[PDB]
């Protein structure tokens, strides 16, 4: 209660397939869909993806700026203290990376 | 001596099980201590 | 998908192997001060958001306070799985533990 | 020569820092910052400074 | 040298007989792991149906590939080991921090996955110069595009007209383009060549 | 939106999909609408026209 | 950054049937200068000591 | 924190290791370029920090 | 749907008519499992530490 619910917790997503908290983002949609969370480090630039089967559409995903994405959906939340997120922004700088083995798989 | 022990992890890949109340205090999960030292699970009738 | 299948077996008989057996239990048969106080409160967390109650309120508006008399008649529907520093475990029902 | 007269990368850097220096300070200097408060109830506030 | 290609729909659709389309429905076993409210201490199963399962119901969905038409045969696995897969008392873990349990299920679901290439049959409900609209078993969006249809093809003022100069109708058979999934419901791009 | 309430955290299948008969998507339409009798109302609205075209009819 | 992908654009431009053997030592000289420039504001950045 | 927004996922290990310079560029938002840091309207510099 | 509704700068009509919708139905499925929250003052049936 003291150190975490009634300080800095925050419902944050993760990568269950890198274990990253700071590589996701929310998608940016077509107008009409719904937005999805992704990670922009386990998924491929859309074309790099072409040039290696069909592409199925739930698997692509695009940012604001405008490029496309082919998967990264192995995302969820976990309940961490907001200061985590720093400490792994700071150690990442670094050249330092966190990987949190998220379960359930 | 936050860095040294830190590189020190880094430089032997290390996996933190997360047992220590420093570490769950870091990752922010509950005490295994007490009355974390347990887990509690809730009988439901009409499972099948 | 087919290993996804392996996954799950290989994740349930592990489980099966840490889990010690009703018969063989070696633990105190007292309900432990840390276990109580948690029964409280969860029980009386699931309370809060209208979990079905099997005792009588008599006028109560403390969840925990509810809690307390349902622990006190034995009708918190818990178990409390007590973990052994292997990670091998024992299932205790809590009317089954004593309380005190 | 034409490789004595290749740039000598420090003491560029020197000139390059000191214009960006200037330029970045000024630029902050008439910044404007807008509140931004949490569902919670909660202003943030913009300090790099836990002076506790 | 790379394969993230593992994420090919290997399960192929079969073209039919006494017919000539694809049977895209398929029935595929799931495991999911899922929350249980506290109101539904008492009835489990039904919490699940009415939290998890339920909402699924012909929408697409992003794992099995398809629209869920249905679900059979809901088990929850207990978190006891010990016990006997009879019994109908069960262990479902709490939450540290809150009153909710969370749970594996095992369940069997209805799944229609028109994959890419497969041959399927519409209704036409509408006729443009810039696509043709079908529905697919009278529930299903699909759509030929202007140029997916041959090049002798015609229009006029509106509704099309075929190579021989004779007008379409009910029911048209076009293979599979691309299956649209994103947004509000299923929509199925289909082409004539 | 989509929460822990409403979403499972996780589905797997746990096997290849198997491909079923007509007469099977039936008797499954059949009882899946049986047993569910404002979203699901809307559904087996749904079904209800999928389990006619698959008897033929408009 | 800047400053030494420009020292790296005019390197390119030398001619090696001009680059004397006494040019290997100023152009050694000055890539010494920008490697030692870069990594020490590397170091600023990391760890200030 | 609130009781009635569980999470069901749990993070249960965390593995210490190296930021290569392929995974960067890959989930990289935006490469930085520009010292410059705001223009005269008080903007964001593009390609600046 | 987890949202705040701050009671301060409120009338007692206003009040009023927020309490006495504490307890409706849900008319929505996804958050038909919760009930809404009263964040109350502390009092004497309280711990604190
Ligand atoms: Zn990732």
């Amino acid at each position: 209660d003291r150190l975490l619910n009634s300080s800095d917790y925050t419902q944050a997503s993760v990568c269950r397939e890198c274990g990253s908290i700071l590589t996701t983002q929310q998608s940016v949609p077509r107008i009409g869909s719904i937005s999805t969370v992704c990670c922009r480090r386990c998924s491929m630039r859309f074309e790099d993806a072409k040039k290696l089967i069909f592409i199925d559409d739930s698997q692509i995903w695009e940012d604001g700026q405008g490029n496309k994405f082919v998967g990264g959906n192995e995302t969820t939340t976990v309940a961490i203290p907001f200061v985590l997120k720093y400490l792994d922004s700071e150690l990442s700088a670094m050249g330092i990376r966190l990987r949190y083995n998220v379960e359930p798989k | 001596t936050t860095c040294q022990f830190l590189t020190k992890a880094v430089l032997d890949n290390e996996r933190e099980q997360l047992d220590s109340p420093s570490a769950r205090i870091v990752v922010g999960k509950l005490n295994n201590v007490g009355t974390g030292s347990f887990d509690v699970l809730a009988k439901v009738p009409n499972a099948a | 998908p087919e290993d996804f299948q392996q996954h799950e077996q290989i994740r349930r008989k592990t489980l099966k192997e840490k889990a010690i057996p009703k018969d063989q239990r070696a633990t105190t048969p007292y309900m432990t001060k840390y276990e109580r106080a948690r029964i409280l409160g969860t029980r009386a967390l699931q309370i809060s958001m209208n979990a079905p109650v099997f005792v009588d309120l008599e006028g109560e508006t403390d969840p925990l306070r509810i809690a307390m008399k349902e622990l006190a008649e034995k009708k918190i529907p818990l178990v409390i799985r007590r973990y052994l520093p292997d990670g091998s475990f024992e299932d205790w029902s809590v009317e089954e533990l004593i309380v005190d | 020569s034409q490789a004595e007269s290749l740039p000598i990368v420090s003491n560029k850097k020197i000139v390059f820092d000191d214009e960006v220096s200037i330029e970045n300070k000024e630029s902050h200097k008439e910044l404007d910052l807008p509140e931004v408060k949490e569902d919670n109830g909660s202003e943030i506030v913009y300090e790099e400074n836990t002076s506790e | 040298a790379r394969f993230i290609k593992k994420h090919k729909k290997q399960v192929t659709n079969p073209i039919d007989e006494k017919n000539g389309t694809s049977n895209c429905i398929v029935r595929v076993p799931i495991a999911l792991y899922v929350s249980l409210a506290p109101m539904y201490l008492e009835n489990p199963l039904q919490g699940v149906m009415k939290q998890h399962l339920n909402p699924l119901v012909m929408k697409y969905n992003n794992k099995v590939g398809g629209v869920v038409l249905g679900y059979e045969g809901l088990k929850i696995l207990d978190a006891d080991p010990l016990s006997k897969e009879d019994t109908s008392e069960k262990l479902i873990k709490i939450t540290p921090d809150t009153p909710f349990g969370f749970t594996w299920c095992h369940v069997n679901l209805y799944v229609w996955q028109p994959q890419v290439g497969d041959v399927l049959e519409g209704y036409i409900f509408i006729q443009s110069a810039s696509h043709i609209g079908l529905l697919i078993h009278d529930a299903f969006n699909a759509s030929i595009k202007k140029n997916n249809i041959p090049v002798d093809w015609t229009f006029v003022h509106g509704h099309w007209v075929d190579s021989n100069g004779e007008p379409i109708d009910g029911k048209l058979r076009f293979t599979v383009r691309n299956v649209h999934t994103t947004g509000r419901v299923v929509s199925v791009d289909g082409t004539l060549i | 939106t989509a929460t822990t309430l409403n979403t499972p955290v996780v589905i797997h299948a746990t096997q290849l999909p198997q491909h079923v008969s007509t007469d099977e998507v039936l008797q499954f339409l059949e009882s899946f609408i049986d047993e569910k009798e404002t979203n699901l109302s809307s559904s087996i609205s749904q079904l209800k026209r999928i389990q006619r075209d698959f008897k033929g009819l408009p | 950054s800047l400053l030494i992908r420009d020292l790296n654009d005019d390197l390119s431009k030398l001619q090696k049937d001009k680059v004397s053997l006494e040019d290997r030592r100023v152009i050694f000289s000055r890539l010494m200068n920008a490697f030692v420039t870069i990594q020490n504001d590397v170091n600023a950045f990391i760890d200030s000591t | 924190m609130d009781i009635s927004k569980p999470v069901g996922s749990e993070i249960t290990s965390v593995d210490f290791g190296i930021l290569t310079a392929k995974e960067i560029r890959n989930l990289s938002a935006k490469q930085i370029t520009n010292p410059t840091v705001l223009d005269n309207l008080g903007h964001p510099v593009s390609g600046g920090l | 749907d987890g949202s705040l509704v701050s009671l301060i700068g409120m009338s007692v009509e206003q009040r009023k008519a927020l309490a006495n919708q504490l307890l409706t139905p849900s008319s929505n499925v996804s958050t038909h499992t919760l009930n809404k929250k009263v964040y109350r003052h502390i009092k004497n049936r309280d711990v604190v530490l």
